[PDB]
């Protein structure tokens, strides 16, 4: 019964790693948008 | 927005 | 004792699903901002 | 054996809290970019 | 984009 | 930024 608990756990850990990788991708794209807004504002001013 | 009306050219994006 | 382990687990799974749904919302908004920056840059150039 | 299960669980919960805090930071920055695009578009129009 | 060509000045950022 | 100074009109947002 608990053996199943270990597998569901390896599963939760796997989904957690996928979430962390997705968050890392989001942060990189968000940083590009921050840079892009900075460039456009400098052009406008 | 922009850091509670801080001005400062955008305040570096509200400090990032 | 382990029965509790199954419930805390259903709980972790529930929070994981909420995190995945929030990430999906964030990605959709981030895509709108990417599109918006693209439109403003095209106007400026 | 299951005692270990409780610790790995406290660990998963800890990583979940870190993920939720990171998501909260991302949402705040994403909101700043949405506001910034809004200001630049108003200037351009 | 922008809310399936909705126009509307951007539609408030595609409704946020 | 913008893809290590790649230019290219923005490089499609640093390739998205
Ligand atoms: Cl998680």
């Amino acid at each position: 019964r608990m053996k199943q608990i270990e597998d569901k756990i390896e599963e939760i850990e796997s989904k957690q790693k996928k979430i962390e990788n997705e968050i890392a991708r989001i942060k990189k794209l968000l940083q590009l948008t921050v840079w892009g807004i900075k460039q456009l504002q400098a052009r406008i001013l | 927005g922009x850091x509670x009306x801080x001005x400062x050219x955008x305040x570096x994006x509200x400090x990032x």
